[PDB]
């Protein structure tokens, strides 16, 4: 379900097969490192900083079902455990660097909860700037002073 | 004494043609404002 | 002479040209062209605004379609496959 966006042979962010679309943050430079995915036609959406397309039939079995459901507590991401509370995702400062955009923040059942875009350093912890689902629609939470990763 | 600059007559008819122009301008002005209003709604939504 | 009947409609409007003239009509035509340009500019702006509206919902995922009809002629046709 997770695929990596490469730019000049360098991983910039990620792409994800959620629902029946193929997502990847709009701000991420590069092209999905997967033939089938790379040749697709994406529809950009600057409001959501999202850029979706449709999953080829032969990969649709590979999608992951997202969720608006996110109760205060700890979430999972590649570098460790993210913490959600006060309507804000945070992590120990240093555990997220430029080149981590696109990486999903899963919950314990695998549902993608948000997609990292960058983070604002506020000391001990960094408030993440993410793309998250609302009641049904996409949204973007960007803490004051975020540094786009 | 004639010999002056118009415009002058012919009323009605004249109004018929005049009324056709400028209305569409008002429409696109209103639509522009409405688009701005919706944009502000989106800005508020974010 | 060159009777300058009133109308109408229009018709007579052009008859006045002969009365007081060389000019008159050409300036009016230029004004009409300017009005057309304003009308065309408005339409172009409106189409760009229509894009601005369909924006956000330009990424992907269910959600119109839906408001895509009622939907300023695209909206749809657009939602679909």
């Amino acid at each position: 379900c997770i695929f990596e966006v490469k730019h000049e042979g360098k991983v910039m962010g990620y792409a994800c097969l959620v629902g029946d679309k193929v997502m990847k943050p709009a701000h991420v430079k590069g092209t999905i490192d997967n033939a089938d995915l790379a040749k697709l036609a994406f529809k950009r959406s600057s409001k959501y900083d999202l850029e979706c397309a449709q999953i080829p039939v032969h990969m649709k079995s590979d999608a992951s079902k997202f969720t608006h459901e996110k109760p205060e507590g700890y979430y999972n991401w590649h570098h460790g455990a993210v913490q959600y509370s006060g309507g804000r995702f945070t992590i120990p400062t240093g555990a997220g660097k430029p080149g981590d955009s696109g990486r999903p923040i899963f919950d314990n059942k695998g549902r993608v909860v948000a997609i990292v875009l960058g983070g604002a350093n506020e000391g001990a912890r960094t408030a993440l700037s993410v793309v998250t689902w609302n009641k049904d629609i996409v949204t973007k939470i960007t803490p004051e002073g975020a540094e786009e990763w | 004494h004639t010999t002056l600059g118009v415009q002058d007559i012919s009323t009605t008819a004249m109004s018929w043609v005049q009324k056709i122009t400028g209305g569409v301008g008002l429409i696109v002005a209103v639509a522009a404002l409405i688009l701005i209003v919706v944009l502000c709604v989106s800005f508020s939504r974010h | 002479s060159t009777n300058g009947t009133a109308h109408g409609h229009p018709h007579e409007i052009i008859l006045y040209y002969y009365e007081l003239y060389p000019t008159m009509t050409v300036v009016i035509v230029s004004v009409a062209s300017f009005v057309l340009l304003s009308m065309v500019g408005t339409a172009v702006g409106m189409c760009v605004c229509a894009r601005r509206r369909c924006i956000t919902p330009y990424e992907l995922t269910p959600g119109a379609t839906v408001p895509f009809l009622l939907s300023l002629l695209c909206c749809v046709r657009t939602t679909k496959a």
